[PDB]
RNA sequence: AACCUGGUUGAUCCUGCCAGUAGUCAUAUGCUUGUCUUAAAGAUUAAGCCAUGCAUGUCUAAGUAUAAGCUUUUAUACGGCUAAACUGCGAAUGGCUCAUUAAAACAGUUAUAGUUUAUUUGAUGGUCUACAUGGAUAACCGUGGUAAUUCUAUGGCU
RNA sequence: GAUUCAUAGUAACCGAACGGAUCGCGCUGCGACGGAUCAUUCAAGUUUCUGACCUAUCAGCUUUCGACGGUACUGUAAUGGACUACCGUGGCAGUGACGGGUAACGGGGAAUUAGGGUUCGAUUCCGGAGAGGGAGCCUGAGAAACGGCUACCACAUCUAAGGAAGGCAGCAGGCGCGCAAAUUACCCAAUCCUGAUUCAGGGAGGUAGUGACAAGAAAUAACAACCUGGAGUGAUUGGAUGAUAGGAAUCCAAACCCCUUUCAGAGUAACAAUUGGAGGGCAAGUCUGGUGCCAGCAG
RNA sequence: AAUUCUAGCAUCCUUCUGGACUUUUACUUUGAGAAAAUUAGAGUGUUUCAAGCAGGCUUGUCGCCUUGAAUACUCAGCAUGGAAUAAUAAGA
């Protein structure tokens, strides 16, 4: 009855049980600290829009109208979201991208990488846990995705003990008691 | 705490006799804005005869805390924004005192009983 | 069934309109001089273009004031349907809007001085003889004009005076006459008559060619003649009726948004 | 991701199915369940059957006021305000369901020189006691009938 | 594009239709209502062409009682075998007529990871049909209406036994069918609609409750110092956010949830993650007890 | 200069001032008209996201961006440029 819209973020791999795609799954958590196989196949079925996309413009023709609109688009949405680099704005790039340049562009790697963090692990629940002003508001959740004008920007919020507001509770509990 | 008030899209509406604008708001610190506290700041600055001709709605603090936006609405006298402005919001400001009415079910229940009767029909009123 | 539809549905409405899918199941429902799909309701303009009202309730609060006149005439039905050419004035802040086609298929009130809000357009659908041996105009708006010149054909336009009901300047149908579209996929341009194809049976079609030096067609119905080749009788909208391409329409529209 | 593994033989290569695997923004069902956002839900069989309550009514300066109604202003036809009732308009929209139905319906595409159309918008029109024609009907008052209903009769006004 | 069209003219016809016996604010303005013809608009009725699932263990259908056509009525809002008189003998079919089946309303669409396809579409929009089964009809611009009426049939209510009234495939709710589906709740505030209408009404519609049908996000820990040494373990102590419970304001028609900020609020972080498997296919133990072609597993 | 399209000249119509003739279609091209929702898709930090169609600038007050909400998609039917291919017609 109600009108609204509604997708599947992710879908399962047709073969459950291989070694050769375990392995390099278990990798991709390890590295980049994620809770469970859906947040693979989640960036496993975001880049294959991306990819699908210019697998259908790629086969036409560099002078078509459609292309060159099409095309210019796709390319500004992967400069801003800092997934290709700028030196290259070539359509073919695009599809040299693997997962791990989407896995690199998340908030959880981001804190890690500015070293606030400090460990994988810690560095997601630090983004949890109410901390780390992205631009002018915080932000609360791992998968969050930069878009590189703002990757400078992520410090930590102006409330809570990193940032320089009241110490949590626990520390009162230690502070008030003694 | 205190606010820094800053309002977008204004429209001055001379047809209705009044003003509307969204409110923008910055509030480091506090928890919130009260419409009591609110009405009082965007009448000084906005240089008003009467709190009553102002009124105001909506307000959302944004996800984190420090900023929040909401609507508001200067008329040019109480009087005439009595009349324009639909009961319920003057009501949540106090300018006016809500109006007990009997329940919608009680309602109905009359006036099914009133087809009934033909003629005079007005001692099912006291009956219900 | 067994009669006229008395509500009309969002998602069912028009979609030039731009009424949103949530926020309501229903939309207004315009019959008035214009047709449901060539027209747009009173209310969508007070709130959904010159945001005077917030509410529907806001609009009956407007117009029964008496405030709102269309074509020197007060108008007290909320859901009247105004149209293509016709004035709007309201008496408090002194503003009267013209009501055309923006380029991308949108109605739009334009903004206009207050000595040309007296006229307006009426392209004429034909002409026909009445009672007593009277000859008779009848227009896209509904009007009847009555003795006018034996000159006027169908298919072209003439000023009203609207201060007085009677007619004042005429336009012919011809090449090199500038030409709006109304209704269609080339709706919104304007553009001088190159040439009609007159296929002897149903529907002529006319080629027409933009200031830009692009050529495009329509059916004679749709297309709706303003005023002289180069010049017009009316004030045009942003573009004046260009319609710039699809890679050109994002450039501006990025270029505007960094400010 | 334009994908394939197990099973006929002492063993091999085939045809070939069976089984495995994955999806459903498809129902049902088992065990488990901390949080917030959005939200399908008596379709499948019984278009089987229904207690009770509710879902269609409506008044403006502007059709008709002698409530034996109200209200302070005090009006030689009529101060306003209004129950009730007559008149007008609506009740043919909306909502629900899928049993019918296979060039039927429906879809896109014509035609109406083969026609009706409340309303809206714009037109038109002296040509047939004229300082004003007629008599009944509610509500109301008096009064009954019937076990019983949105049953209503006789009598008197306008 | 095209007429016997519009319109004018001539000769008469009928009453069965218009040419205002109406109302408010203020020699004179404004608009409420009524009604005729002509456009206009919201429509509706017919109508051209093309398009569908299975079935030939359905091959010949249609007709004197309209089947196909012709003339002239009649009837309709108008065109028509729509209907009636006479007259002709046609019409459809192997490119599937006629008949049967559908666990068949049609379409816009839905699921399905090359391309081509296959299956679904009761269900948000647009048509269609129906209000237990059939049939008939009044009023009106419009209905063969069912929250209108008349009749039969099938169910069923009250009766003082003469009679009277009933139609939830509207909203809740109940019985019954079943593998299979929610509250006899609050309000017109939003969205629109009807009316004599700025004001009244609306189970249309909206808000809440039930809700692992479903879609999205992501807790169940993190970090230190103090054995394996080529970064992982080790309940060894150690100090550093919401689940929850109650306020505040905000939201709301009135509650409620979200978002803010608040006093309390974890050390086997007892605030304890389960559901299926471990011969092969299929990822993962030639482990240890019990059972002995038994019980059972096993797609 | 490649790649498009187009006028002439090797004997190439004309009735006029764009259409009539070239047998007829299919085919292909461009164009008309065809509701939205859904689907793909332009733009935009709903905190991310499924979504949604919003927003964004700013001590200025007849606020501004003469604000945005693009566009595609929808056999048979109507129209049109064209030299092949294939039907089809014919045979002053």
């Amino acid at each position: 009855k109600s009108y609204r819209t509604y997708s599947k973020t992710a879908r399962s791999p047709k073969r459950p049980f291989e070694k050769e795609r375990l392995d390099q799954e278990m990798k991709l958590l390890g590295e980049y600290g994620l809770k469970n196989k859906r947040e693979v196949w989640r960036v496993q079925y975001a880049l294959a829009k991306i990819r699908s996309a210019a697998r259908e413009l790629l086969t036409l023709e560099e002078k078509d109208p459609r292309r060159v609109f099409q095309g210019t688009a796709l390319l500004r949405r992967m400069v801003r979201l800092g997934l290709l680099g700028e030196s290259e704005q070539k359509l073919d790039y695009v599809l040299g991208l693997t997962v791990a340049k989407f896995l690199e562009r998340r908030l959880q790697t981001k804190v890690f990488k500015l070293g606030l963090a400090k460990s994988i692990h810690h560095a997601r629940v630090l983004i949890r846990q109410r901390h780390i002003r992205v631009g002018k508001h915080i932000v609360d959740i791992p998968s969050f995705m930069v878009r590189v004008d703002s990757e400078k920007h992520v410090d930590y919020a102006i409330t809570s003990p990193f940032g320089g507001g009241r110490p949590g509770r626990v520390k009162r509990r230690s502070l008030k008691g003694g | 705490g205190a606010f820094s008030l800053r309002f977008r899209k204004l429209k001055t509406n001379p047809l209705l006799q009044r003003k509307q604008f969204g409110v923008d708001i910055l509030h480091p610190s506090r928890g919130s804005v009260s419409k009591k506290e609110l009405v009082e700041k965007i009448a000084k600055q906005f240089r008003v005869s009467d709190s009553q001709s102002i009124v105001v709605f909506g307000l959302k603090t944004a996800f984190g805390g420090g900023r929040s936006s909401g609507f508001a609405m200067i008329y040019d006298n109480p009087n005439a924004a009595k009349k324009f402005e639909n009961r319920f919001r003057l009501v949540r400001l106090g300018y006016v005192e809500a109006k007990p009415t009997k329940g919608r079910r009680a309602y109905k229940e009359l006036k099914n009983r009133r087809k009934k009767v033909r003629g005079k029909e007005k001692a099912k009123c006291s009956g219900a | 069934a067994r009669g006229p539809r008395k509500h009309l549905k969002r998602i069912a409405a028009p979609h030039h309109w731009m009424l949103d899918k949530l926020t309501g199941h229903y939309a207004p429902r315009p019959p008035g001089p214009h047709k449901l799909r060539e027209s747009a309701p009173l209310v969508v303009l007070l709130r959904n273009r010159l945001r005077y009202a917030l509410t529907y309730r806001e609009v009956m609060m407007i117009v029964m004031q008496r405030l709102i006149k269309v074509d020197n005439k007060v108008r007290t039905d909320q859901c009247y349907p105004a149209g293509f050419m016709d004035v709007i004035s309201i008496e408090k802040t002194k503003e009267n809007f013209r009501m055309l086609f923006d380029t991308k298929g949108r109605f739009v009130p334009h903004p206009i001085r207050e000595e040309e809000a007296s006229y307006k357009l009426c392209r004429v659908k034909k002409v026909v003889v009445g009672p007593k041996g009277v000859p008779a105009l009848i227009t896209h708006d509904g009007r009847t004009m009555r003795y006018p010149h034996p000159s006027i054909k169908a298919h072209d336009c003439i000023r009203l005076d609207l201060n007085t009901g009677k007619i004042v300047d005429t336009l012919k149908f011809e090449a090199g006459n500038m030409a709006m579209v109304t209704g269609g996929h080339n709706v919104g341009r304007v553009g001088v008559i190159v040439h009609r194809e007159r296929h002897l049976g149903g529907f002529d079609i006319i080629h027409l060619r933009d200031a830009k030096n692009n050529e495009f067609a329509t059916r004679i119905s749709n297309v709706f003649v303003i005023g002289k080749g180069e010049k017009a009788w009316i004030s045009l909208p942003k573009e004046k009726g260009i319609r710039l391409s699809i890679m050109e329409n994002r450039q501006v529209l990025l270029k505007k948004q960094q400010m």
